[PDB]
């Protein structure tokens, strides 16, 4: 259950080269403990593929770069006989206890459990495959509702190993469907989390707030990561989704994780950000955005593919709220807020306007940074006519098919 | 894929009987499929897809961050270098 | 452990500083409940003047 995923979100960090020297070492001991411990050896070899380009490698068998920029990667070949002695071993105990339940009968809960155990082994070695072609035979035998959920999340699971969101988002279907026929509220909330973070691994964060935001309150973990983990995913999700007086409530008043406090770097940097983009300190607000590309992000599987985009987002965000507070600003006032010069300022704003949301121009000669207001019954128009513009499309569109027939 | 939503045009349009000869004759017009040529000039394609991932090779919603690079490498120089000047003027 | 020993007002205190710990973590979603939970343990009349004044 508990290294499955937390050897996975080390050996993300150790991949990137897109990090900082020290969190890549640091990672990478946490990494290599429980290879030879837990016997993750499988799952190892898979690893030497997935820098290739990325430094660090190290590994007797399996490729090397030129630059080493860690050592706390290494092949043993112990790792190898071990694997071969170990599997052999396991799969001829739990075997024989299954042929054992067959002779005096025995084979609706036991045998099942038998499996269970059998897919946990496999999954423990990083085989998706034969984990879940094993947790298919728990399902034929009759057993609870609620053991028929559990073992559809573990399922799931294995897919966030490899990083798959298909492979995640086909399985929570399945799930869909069983969870009102146990009908229970505590395997709904893992259902919640699980849902929580697929969404959050996939583009759209719309959907990952809403069950995030609520997986703070109640929460029950099995084969789910862990809580301070959790309650830093829900603020990234937070500022993604909601404006300033939904946002105070939401992340900033929660009770849950006002008891929570900071403590760690990760939770620390994200949850400072949240309060400057509400308190409109935009000195500070800088530092705090920097600090939440290196340490949340980027080593987030989840977010590592919308962290370029979560970024700037962010820089929108924080100069727009800004805009809708002026009618005229000036350069000099506005940069030095920002901490940037007018000249560098000029310049991202130039990239962000054509777009648009910030709703703004600048006249570079008067010396004002002028903002234009099309918030007005002009506003109201331009929403209905795009709209129904589309309706106008479909409806042609169908139309002209029927009529052909 | 195609203009409109290609997703609404794609089941309203489906084989019968009469049309499976259409469809000979309209692609017979150029000849072929004309997508033969494509994997014959380059001998195996080599599209974008090392720019990021919202690219030519996508499957999930693009992000359009691949018209603009990553500024926040950028932003950490800009920040650090308005504080040297600031701080003697 | 001191609740299926129940019988003494001095358990009143306990919920008291409970209260107090989540006052200055400042959640008062949960002030509120160590606050109830020490108004039921000093509905006990045998409670010392003192303790009720806190």
């Amino acid at each position: 259950r508990v290294p499955n995923y937390e050897v996975s979100e080390k050996a993300f960090l150790l991949t990137q080269s897109k990090v900082s020297i020290e969190q890549r070492k640091e990672a990478a001991e946490f990494v290599l403990a429980k290879i030879k411990e837990e016997e993750m050896a499988p799952y190892y070899k898979y690893l030497c593929e997935e820098y290739l380009v990325n430094n660090g490698q190290s590994d007797l068998e399996h490729d090397e770069k030129s630059d080493s920029l860690n050592e706390w990667i290494k092949f043993d070949q112990e790792l190898y006989n071990e694997l071969c002695k170990k599997n052999e071993s396991k799969i001829k105990e739990l075997n024989e206890k299954i042929q054992k339940l067959e002779e005096d009968d025995e084979g609706e809960l036991e045998q099942a459990q038998a499996w269970i155990n059998l897919g946990e082994y496999y999954a423990q070695i990083g085989d998706k495959d034969n984990a879940e072609k094993t947790l298919g035979k728990s399902l034929s035998k009759a057993i609870s509702t609620g053991a028929k959920i559990d073992v559809m999340l573990t399922i799931a699971r294995l897919g966030f190993f490899y990083n798959d969101q298909l492979y995640v988002k086909e399985k929570l279907e399945a799930v869909n469907s069983m969870i009102e026929k146990g009908g229970d509220w505590e395997r709904r909330n893992r259902y919640k989390t699980y849902y929580g973070i697929h969404c959050l691994a996939v583009r759209n964060f719309k959907e990952a707030a809403k069950l995030l935001v609520d997986s703070l309150a109640t929460f029950t973990s099995i084969e789910l990561t862990s809580y301070e983990s959790i309650a830093t995913y829900a603020s990234v999700t937070g500022l993604f989704t909601l404006e300033r007086t939904d946002l105070k409530s939401k992340v900033i008043d929660s009770p849950e994780l006002l008891s929570l406090i900071s403590t760690t770097a990760a939770l620390q940097s994200i949850s400072s950000l949240t309060i400057s983009l509400y308190a409109s300190d935009y000195a500070s607000y800088f530092p705090y955005l920097l600090e939440t590309y290196a340490n949340v992000l980027i080593p987030c599987k989840y977010l590592n593919r919308h962290a370029d985009f979560f970024v700037r987002e962010m820089r929108r965000k924080v100069y727009a709220q800004l805009l809708e507070s002026y009618k005229t600003l000036s350069l000099k006032s506005m940069a030095s807020a920002f901490g940037v010069s007018v000249a560098f300022l000029d310049n991202d704003l130039g990239k962000f306007i054509p777009n648009k949301q910030l709703n703004c121009v600048i006249d570079r000669v008067n010396g004002i940074v002028e903002t234009n207001r099309p918030d007005n019954k002009n506003a109201q128009y331009h929403l209905l006519v795009k709209q129904g513009d589309g309706l106008l499309t479909k409806l042609q569109k169908y139309g002209a098919a029927v009529r052909l027939t | 894929m195609s203009t409109d939503v290609a997703a609404a045009q794609a089941q309203s349009k489906i084989d019968l009987t009469k049309k499976k000869n259409e469809e000979i004759n309209k692609k017979s017009l150029e000849e072929d499929d004309e997508f033969e040529d494509f994997p014959i000039d380059t001998w195996a394609n080599g599209e974008t897809i090392k720019s990021n991932a919202v690219t030519q090779t996508n499957i999930w919603e693009e992000n359009w961050d691949d018209v603009e690079v990553d500024d926040d490498f950028t932003n950490e120089l800009k920040a650090e270098l308005d504080r040297y000047k600031r701080e003697n003027q | 452990e001191f609740k299926k020993l129940d019988d003494k007002p001095s358990l009143v205190d306990v919920h008291l500083l409970e209260s107090k710990v989540y006052h200055k973590l400042r959640n008062l979603a949960k002030s509120k409940a160590s606050l109830t939970a020490a108004r039921t343990a000093a509905n006990s009349i045998y409670c010392p003047t003192q303790t009720v004044a806190e």
